[PDB]
Order: structure tokens, then sequence, then C-alpha cells
């Protein structure tokens, strides 16, 4: 459901790499506080600004969906 | 009384003694010959084919 | 002594239905896989039903499958054969047949008195002659043929011989085509192999006058019948 | 570029449970294979062998499914199988393991009845009652695993290089996940642990009274099995409860979710050690091992 | 393939079913080897059951007991005592009003190669008139090694110790009891002993003993 | 005097026996090729029994067996198909002997009940029925073999043997002369004279017609458990508790071989020969059955396949197979 929202948010970019900046930042991994990953990467100001907005909404979507990992659970 | 029982025992022993006996060299040879004669007619002592085996 | 008396016959309107009972006595009915076979007034015997010991296995005839049903009530020692939708081809005298199955056993070793019922890949047994003349003290050979070989791979040949005295019930003479059944004189004998069979009788008497049928027991079938007379 | 950056992830300490998985597999599959053969149709004429046959076959089915979970935990919870497999294979493992737990519970109940009701047994004791009780245990395991047969699904987005075999509870305000957590916790571990401990405690307090049935082995084997059960099953269930009652906006679930795999690896050892206890406690178990 | 011999196979399966049912019914019973010297009290014990080898049987408190009295056979016991291996227990009894033959027999059988792990329910029968024999006839003549008083309870305890000393293994138990010539309770004693024995066998089958 | 007469008679019997013993079988079998290593495997397993099995007996048709067991069931087996063609509930489950009639029409069984039960198989009614009960022994029944469909001879635990007329059930000829109780009994192929083995370490030959002992053999150290005639009827082997079997010859009237090996310290339960008589098959207490080359006393193989004491043993009249029951409640048929 949030994939289309992520795509339309990334549509604000002006470059192919700027558009793909959120193509990988929209992950729904079970790790917490992705801000460390956002600070770890290196990119231009456009992708730097877009990565935080992409990952915050990705985390919110992954949180409100109540998806819980259960190997034998 | 035990005299009658002993008399029966000695009579039976005398009957056994008077019975003829052959030397062991004859009885053993006869046993060996009988074993050799039926050597080819024993599925236990000789291998048996599965075709003729009643327990195959 | 062994007895088998049936009941439930008589007159039936066409399209009707009724059940026949085989009251058994004088033997341990619980371990016997009783049958039920019939004879038309002017035809040979034919297989109808078969129920195993403990009612664990049951078969019917092709002209009867899905039409009749066979039931066994062991505690009361009675064999039931319920017949449904009777037709013009079902009128006959029905003989309850006793049988027990183990190695060296004699199946079909006893037969009932019979009850008349009147209305208003298969192996076939053939007999080359319907009647031959016989004289006391002579020797005759009665033969019948089968469409399929009755000799199984284990060496047994499943052919049986029966004699039908006039006004009496059939009695077993030879079972598995070689072993003469108990209570029969040694005068009778059986021989043959493969698809051809014959019954050798010597020193005949008046007690041998009757019709000789042969039955195959290899697979789920009587012959025509050969009559002996002076 | 064609690739920005890649890492082998953090491989937390719970990922190192693959050593436990492999050890349990290698020491359980041959033992299970031999005990299922000993308790096979050859010994099925005896009532006692039926319980151990059922427990052994449950454990052996669980052990034959160890490669799947070993692969997914070495793949960092990435499900490398079919989507329809994500709803059946881990569900099959859950079914077999809850069947094993309830089979331990029913074996404890049977050994409790053999001690407390010696005369009531041998009257209803038999193959039929044993198979009925085992079937009831398997049916209860099926009921406990149905909420996994009809609610497991692999879902991800913008992560085409991974896919996890998680569980979803999307819906209304009804406790879709908390009801499952409490029901599973209670019926599958709390009642089994309680009945195991209580049955064995009463069994020992009855056997150590008449000086004839008294034996130190009766205490030793039950103490070993109860200790193993508790130590290997408490972490799994406590982690399962924590993974449910913690909010999705979780403060500390990032560690508990990883620890769940280690708890499962620990819980495997209990199913593994039941054949060991059976062969080390039986009446020699040597002739039946070769005369088969 | 199989011929009409499928009916023979069906008969074999029916025989198997009947045999399994009969064996399940038979295992419900408790097998007891009643034993002892002549006039020791085996006849009194089977009389209290209220009913070659004579297999006296009775049922009590939902258990079916079968007493295999083999004391009426005058033959070498080393050739047929193995027929009674794998019984629930032995109801060996002695007569206090005798004696050395009973002790020798108990040493031979209590330590027999077939009964080395089979519980023995030793019944020191004939308590009432032994209570008079101890007063009329000193027990020192029966046991020259008896270093004790001629009072009743201690003499009974000395006989108990002499009988119980014959065990050579730590994996078997001996349930000594006194029949007191009135009985009406030996059923309960045998029931408790066989209950312990069957519980122990269940534990062994389950690995608990 | 009379004791001195008995001693003198025994001494002269021994002297005559020594004179007749010009050689032993060991020094004459120096040129016989041994049977080699006999490798035998179980071909059938009869697992319908529920307790210890003490006795078995093949049939002259070489297809059907009879087994006696503690379960109280005397079940006739189909050795080729494994079917249980019959199942007889015993009046007493304490059975150590069983017999199959040479015609196959009858079957005998007995034990601690002092009664030999004759069961009619070819019954008109279809179920196995007892024909008559053989009573009169004061000791337990140990072995019994049929002469025909009407004459049977039974060993007992009262040091006596008896030959029975099944039509009347009386003792046509009673046998006395053993000092210890008798364990085994086997018949000659000519069926004119038989032997019996008793716990007094003596095996002696009897006449069926008159009951007079014809040759009494001694030499064993312990109780005799089993005897089987050699296929010619001129010799027989004995089984004893002393872990040794010994061969006795009727014409030589003395022992001829002793089957011993130090590794065995347990008694022999049952013994029987093969069709050729070369193989002597003895059941042992240590869970296994050995095969003995009767001409060389060699241990040519071990029939170790039972979890408990192997107790009974019989060999096909066709020589095809040997079946050894045991306390493991399972029979096994070998080739």
């Amino acid at each position: 459901t949030l994939q289309k929202k992520i795509e339309e948010i990334a549509a604000k970019y002006k470059h192919s790499v700027v558009k793909k900046c959120c193509y990988d930042g929209a992950c729904v991994n079970n790790d917490e506080t992705c801000e460390q990953r956002a600070a770890r990467i290196s990119l231009g100001p456009r992708c730097i600004k877009a990565f935080t907005e992409c990952c915050v909404v990705a985390s919110q979507l992954r949180a409100n969906i109540s998806h819980k990992d259960m190997q034998l659970g | 009384a035990s005299i009658a029982q002993a008399r029966k025992l000695v009579e039976q022993l005398k009957m056994e003694a008077n019975i003829d006996r052959i030397k062991v060299s004859k009885a053993a040879a006869d046993l060996m010959a009988y074993c050799e004669a039926h050597a080819k007619e024993d599925p236990l002592l000789t291998p048996v084919p599965a075709s003729e085996n009643p327990f195959r | 002594d062994v007895q088998l008396v049936e009941s439930g016959g008589g007159l039936v309107q066409p399209g009707g239905s009724r059940k026949l009972s085989c009251s058994a006595s004088g033997f341990a009915f619980s371990s016997f896989g009783m049958h039920w076979v019939r004879q038309a007034p002017e035809k040979g015997l034919e297989w109808v039903a078969y129920i195993s010991s403990g009612s664990g296995t049951i078969y019917y005839a092709d002209t009867v499958k899905g039409r009749f049903t066979i039931s066994r009530d062991d505690p009361k020692n009675t064999l039931f054969l319920q017949m449904t939708s009777l037709r013009s081809e079902d009128t006959a005298m029905y003989y309850c047949v006793r049988s027990i199955y183990y190695y060296g056993s004699s199946p079909f070793d006893f037969w009932g008195q019979g009850t008349t019922l009147t209305v208003s890949s298969d192996i076939v047994m053939t007999q080359a002659t319907s009647s031959v003349p016989v004289t006391p003290g002579e020797s005759v050979s009665i033969s019948c043929r089968s469409s399929k070989s009755l000799l199984h791979s284990n060496g047994n040949t499943y052919l049986y011989w029966f004699l039908q005295r006039p006004g009496q019930s059939p009695q077993l003479l030879i079972y598995r085509m070689s072993n003469l059944a108990s209570g029969v004189p040694d005068r009778f004998s059986g021989s043959g192999s493969g698809t051809a069979f014959t019954l050798t009788i010597s020193r005949l008497e008046a007690e041998d006058v009757g019709v000789y049928y042969c039955m195959q027991h290899l697979e789920y079938t009587f012959g025509a019948g050969t009559k002996l007379e002076l | 570029p064609a690739d920005g950056i890649h890492l082998p992830k953090r491989q937390p300490g719970d990922v190192a449970a693959l050593i436990i998985y492999s050890v349990v597999f290698l020491v359980g599959v041959p033992g299970n294979a031999l005990v299922v053969w000993v308790t096979a149709f050859e010994a099925r004429r005896a009532v006692n062998a039926i319980w151990f046959l059922n427990l052994a076959v449950a454990d052996l089915l669980s052990c034959l499914a160890l490669p799947v979970l070993f692969t997914t935990v070495l793949n960092h919870n990435y499900w490398y199988f079919d989507a329809t497999a994500c709803i059946v294979l881990p569900s099959l493992i859950l079914l077999n393991m809850y069947a094993s737990i309830l089979l331990l519970a029913t074996i404890s109940a049977d050994r409790f009845l053999l001690v407390f009701k010696p005369i009531w047994c041998q009257k209803v004791r038999g193959t039929g009652l044993a198979w009925m009780a085992c079937g009831v245990a398997w049916v209860l395991a099926l009921l406990l695993t149905i909420p996994s047969f009809v609610y497991r699904e692999a879902y991800k987005d913008f992560y085409s290089e991974h896919t996890v075999c998680g569980i979803n509870y999307g819906g209304g305000s009804f406790p879709k996940e908390k009801a499952v957590a409490i029901l599973r916790l209670m019926v599958g571990f709390v009642l089994p642990l309680l009945t195991l401990n209580i049955c064995y405690t009463f069994l020992l307090l009855r056997t150590w009274s008449r000086k004839a049935t008294r034996s130190t082995k009766t205490l030793k084997v039950v103490m070993a099995v109860v200790i193993c059960f508790f130590i290997f099953w408490l972490p799994y269930q406590v982690t399962g409860v924590m993974i449910a009652w913690l909010p999705p906006s979780s403060p500390t679930l990032k560690r508990v979710e990883k620890l769940n795999s280690l708890c499962v690896s620990l819980a495997y050892i209990n199913c593994c050690v039941n054949p060991i206890i059976y062969v080390m406690a039986g009446q020699g178990f040597h002739g039946r091992l070769l005369r088969s | 393939l199989s011929a009409e011999e499928r009916a023979a196979l069906e008969r074999s399966k029916a025989i198997e079913k009947n045999l399994k049912e009969d064996g399940i019914s038979a295992a419900k019973d408790v097998k007891l080897l009643l034993l002892g010297a002549d006039n020791s009290g085996k006849s009194t014990i089977v009389k209290q059951m209220k009913i070659g080898i004579v297999e006296t049987h009775f049922t009590f408190k939902n258990l079916h007991f079968r007493l295999f009295d083999v004391g009426g056979q005058r033959s070498e016991r080393k050739k047929w005592i193995h027929c009674f291996e794998d019984v629930t227990a032995i109801i060996f009894c002695v007569d206090l009003s005798d004696m050395h033959e009973s002790l020798m027999l108990f040493d031979s059988i209590c330590n027999n190669k077939f009964f080395i792990d089979t519980s023995i329910i030793l019944f020191l029968n004939k308590k009432d008139l032994f209570g008079e024999k101890i007063k009329k006839s000193p027990l020192t003549i029966c046991f020259p090694e008896y270093t004790g008083p001629n009072t009743y309870e201690d003499a009974a305890a000395y006989i108990q110790a002499q009988f119980e000393s014959k065990n050579r293994s730590p994996n078997k138990e001996i349930y000594c009891h006194m029949t007191c010539a009135t009985d009406t309770n030996n059923a309960q004693v045998i029931f408790d002993a066989v209950t312990d024995i069957i519980i122990a066998n269940n534990l062994r089958g389950c690995g608990l003993y | 005097q009379l004791r001195q007469e008995a001693e003198q008679l025994k001494n002269q019997i021994r002297d005559a026996r020594k004179a007749c013993a010009d050689a032993t079988l060991s020094q004459i079998t120096n040129n016989i090729d041994p049977v080699g290593r006999i490798q035998m495997r179980t071909r059938r397993t009869l697992r319908g029994h529920l307790a210890k099995i003490y006795a078995m007996h093949w049939g002259t048709d070489s297809r059907l067996l009879v087994s006696a067991s503690q379960d109280g069931k005397l079940i006739i087996w189909d050795s080729y198909t494994t079917n249980k063609v019959h199942a007889i509930p015993l009046r007493s489950s304490w059975v150590m002997t069983c017999a199959y009639a040479p015609s196959g029409n009858y079957v005998a069984c007995g034990g601690l009940d002092n009664i030999c039960s004759i069961y009619n198989l070819k019954t008109r009614e279809g179920n196995v029925r007892v024909s008559r009960e053989l009573a009169g022994h004061t000791g337990y029944l140990s072995c019994c073999r049929f002469l025909d469909d009407n004459q049977i001879v039974t060993s007992s635990g009262d040091t006596t043997c008896a030959l029975w007329d099944i039509e009347t059930g009386q003792q046509t000829t009673t046998f006395t002369g053993h000092t210890g109780d008798v364990m085994s009994l086997s018949l000659a192929p000519d069926t004119r004279l038989f032997v019996s083995g008793a716990c007094d370490a003596s095996a002696k030959l009897w006449d069926v017609r008159e009951g007079m002992c014809r040759q009494t053999f001694t030499g064993h150290e312990s109780d005799i458990n089993a005897i089987c005639f050699f296929p010619n009827g001129n010799a027989f082997a004995t089984g004893s508790d002393d872990a040794t079997c010994r061969l006795f010859d009727l014409r030589a009237d003395q022992e001829l071989m002793t089957y011993s090996h130090d590794n065995i310290i347990c008694g022999i339960t049952s013994v029987s020969f093969s069709k050729s008589g070369r193989l002597l098959l003895a059941g042992y207490d240590d869970f296994n059955c050995n095969v003995w080359d009767a001409l060389k006393a060699d241990r040519a193989g071990v029939l170790a396949g039972h979890d408990n004491r192997v107790s009974c043993l019989g060999v096909t009249d066709d020589g095809m197979a040997v079946a050894t029951g045991s306390w493991d409640s399972f029979l096994k048929i070998w080739n």
C-alpha cells in the first residue's frame, strides 16, 4: 500500500539516482532506528534529504502493519 | 524288601550280557556307509536350488 | 452329523423379492465359508453367492451382482441370501453349499436339500457328452473341459467333481481333481491336467446312476452335466 | 552505480545457533531412526512401545525438517522457498513439536496411571486406547497449529533480495495476535509443563513409599527429563510472549526477535533427548536393537 | 499371484485376531507359583481361595489370580521348575510346627537361576499351634545355632531371619507373613505384593525401574 | 552275594564292551571330508505365539507343523505360507511335548498334567476335537511319538514309558528300567523298537512288542534331555545337561562319540538328525542351536537366531528344513 506513496514521494527527485535513493531506503527490515544507516551512507544533498523521509515513512508503514517475524512461532 | 528288585536287575543285566555284540569297527563302518549313501538326498547338508526350495 | 436345510422358496410374482435362509446344524458354522448355488429344473448348476468366514469377504454372480445379497448370522447358525427383483431366469432349486478353506481342506464337502423358487474372462466348463449308457461292473471315463487352465503355479489344480443322484442333493467325489473326498468309496478316481480332465470309475453299481458335474474353483462355474444310466 | 554498498549483516549471537541446530540434527536423527525401528510394528504388539513410537516419529519428522530452518537462519531469516511452503513447512514443524510436547505430557500421564491405577490398567490398557490418546494429542497439536496454517504469509516491499516467512495480524481492534500468544503459551507449554511436573512428582511420591517399587532411577530419569524440558522450553515461550506483547513500535524487540531463533534451537534439544532417556532407562534395549 | 488361497489367508488372519484377543485376556491375570514342602499349607492356601499340577484360580479386587500348585508332583524339580519362570510371584510357604527340608528348598528356589529376580511371598504358615510348640518344645533342637530366648515373638523373628538370609542378590524382595491358621487376609497380602510387582514391571517396561 | 552278583555282571559286561571296542570313530573318520562351514538362514518365522515354546513336530507331508507353548495354544502352522491352519486351546497350558501323526490325521500334546491329549484334525465338523485322553502316568509327560494312527508311546517323569492303544486308551505295553525320570523318546524308522533318555544319565533301548530292554547305555555325567534315532535305526544320539551330546550304537552296545566343546557350559534342550544323518542338530540353553557332524563331532555352524532359550527342534521328513522353536515365542524354519 505504501509502495505507491514511496514512489510518488521519490517522484520529487530530479535525477535517476535521486529517484533510486528511496528505491532501497523503503526497506521494511526488522532493525530499529535506521537513522544510523542513513548517516552511514554518502550521497548528494537531494538524496541525503530524501533518504530520511523515505525511511521514516517506510518504518511507520512497517510498524502499523503489525508484521512480526516468527520462525516456529 | 529289595531282594526281588535286585534279582530282576541281575536277570536283566545277564540278558543284556548274553546278547550278541559286534565290534565297533563294523557299526562305525555301517554308519559311515549309510551317511555316504544318502549324501546326495539331503537339502540341509547340501545346497538346494531356489526352484525346488519349498521355503523360497 | 452335518445338515443344511433351507427355507424361503415357493411362488413369487414377477419383479418380486424375498430372502432365503440356510439353517445349519451339526458343525461349527462360524469357521465355514458357506456358499449358495442353484439348479434350474432342466439345466446345469450355476454359481450364485459366496460369503467367507466372519463375513469378511463376499462375491456374487455376474447375472446377480448388485441384485441379490448374502448374509451370515453366526450365533444362530443361519445363512441368509436375500434376492431382489426376481426375473424369469432366476427360477431354480437353491442349494446351500458348505465350505472351509485351508491347506488340504475339502471345499464344497456338503450340500443342502434345496428349496424351489418359481416365477411366472469368465471361465466356462463344457462337457462333450450329456448321457452315456453304463452297466454294473464295467468301467467308464467321464470327462469335462475348461476354457482356462486350472493348474495354478503352486501345483494345485482347482477342479471338483460332483454326482447328482435322481431326487437327491449333489455330493462331493473328488476335490482338487485328485483327492477323493471322505465318505466316498475308492472306486472313483480323478485324473487330467491343464485344460483337459476326466473321471475314471470302475466297478459301477446302481448307486452311481446320476449326473456328473465338474466345477472350477481357481477364480470367481459348473459344467453341463453327464447322465449315467443302464 | 550497479551496486551501492553491501554487507553480510551483523550476524548476532542468535545466528550462531546453527551449531546447535547441526548438533541436534546429527545426534537426534540416528537415535530417532534406531528408536523408531525398535518401536516399529515389530514391537507395536506392546502398548508401551506405541507411545515411544509416536514420540519418536514426531521427533524424527521434526528433525527431517531441521534443514529448512537451519537454512533460513543461516540466510538471516530470509525464506528461500515457495510462498505456499511458508504456510506449511514451519507449520509442519510446529505441528510435530507440539505433538511431541503433548506426547511427553501423555507419556507422563500414562506412567502416572500405570503407578496410581495398576488395577484399572490392564482393563482398558491396550493398543486401541494408546492410539486413541496419541490421536487426541495429534489433534490438539493440529488445533494449536491451525492459527499458523491460516495466518502465515511472506510479505516484503522494495527488498527484492530478501523475503521473510513472518506472520501478519492486520485487522480490527480484536487481539488477533495476543489471543494466539496466550492460547499457544497456555495450552502448549504451561499445561504440559504443569502436568509433567505434577505427574512425575506424584509418581515418585507413590513409588518411593512401599520399599519395593522404590528406586533411584525412577527419580533420576524424571528429574533429567523435567530439567531438560524446563530449561529448553521456558526461553522459547517467554520469547514468544515478549514478541507479542511488545508494541510494534518496539523499544527492545530487535533483540528478542533474534533470541527467538536461539530459543527454538534450545527447545530442539528436548525432543532430541527423549530417545536418549528411553534407551538409557529401558530394560537393556540391546537385544531389541539387533534382534530386529 | 494368489489363488483362492486368499480364503486360507483370511482364516489365518482370523486365527491371528482370536489369538491376540485371547492373549490380551490372558495377560490380565496374575500368575502365582504356589510352593512349599508337603503339608506346609499350600492346600490350606488354595482352600482359602474359596473355590500333577493343579492351577487353582480366584479373583479378588479386580485382579484374576491363578495359583499353580506344583507340590503334588514327585519328580526332579530341576527339569520342570523352568515351566514357572516369568510368573508374577511365588507363594512359597513353610510350616512352623515342623523344617530343615523347608530351609533347603527355600535356599534352592529363592536362589534358583530362574527366580533370581522374581519376588517371593514367604508365608510362615501354622502360627497358632507353633505358638504352643514353642512352649512345649524348645526351638534350640530345631536350630542348634539359635542364640536367643524361648519367648514366642523372638523365636518367630529368628525363623524369619534364617529364612530371609538365603537371598544372594540385591534386585529381589521377600515378603514374609504369618498365615495364623485363620487366613481371610492372605488375599490382601498377596494383592499388595503383586500390586508392587506389577507396578515394578510397568516401571521396567517404561524404564522407571 | 546278590550285590556281588550284580557287580560281577556289570564288570563282565564292561569287559565284553572293551573287547568289542577294537576302534573308535575318531580314528576311522580320518579320511572323511568334513561338511565344511554350514551357513544357514531363517526362511520362515512363525510369530503367532505369545509365551515360551517347549515343543514342536513337523509333519510327514513336510508342510505342516505343530507347536506347543505356554500360551495354551497348540497351533498347526503352514510352513510354506505361514498361515495358522488350526488353533487348539489346551485344557492345560503346561505343555512340553507335542506330536504330529504320520498320516497327519491326528496330533498329540501333553505336559505337567500327566495326560497325553490326542486331537482329531480331519474332523467332519470342521473344528479340531480331542479324540481321547491318555492317562495313567504318575509323572509329568515329557515326550510322545506316534507309531501309527492308533499306537503311540509316551515318555514320562516317573522313570517309565508306556505304549498306548488310542482306540481303547489303555497301556498295551508299559516300560520300566530307568532309575531317573525320562525326558525324551524317539522311534526307529522300522518302528519295531525305540529308546528313551532319562535324568539318570542312561539311555536304553526297548522293544515295542514285549517291553524288554535290549541294550542299556551309560557314560553321561548328568541328566539326559533329548534323543533322536539315526536315520537307519542302528544308532542314536543323546542330549544332556552337561553341555555334551553322545552317540550310542545298538549293535556295538556302547557309546561311540561324545559331542563336547569347552565354549559351551549349558545343557542341550532338544536334538534331531538330518535326512542323511550327517548333521546332528542340538538345541542349547545359551540362546543358540549348534550343528554337529555326527561322524566327526565338528561344530559346522551355529543356528543363533533366538532371543531366549531354544527348546524344541525338528527336521523335515523330506530333509528340506529344520524348525527350532524357543522361549522367544517365535519359531524359525531354516535351510
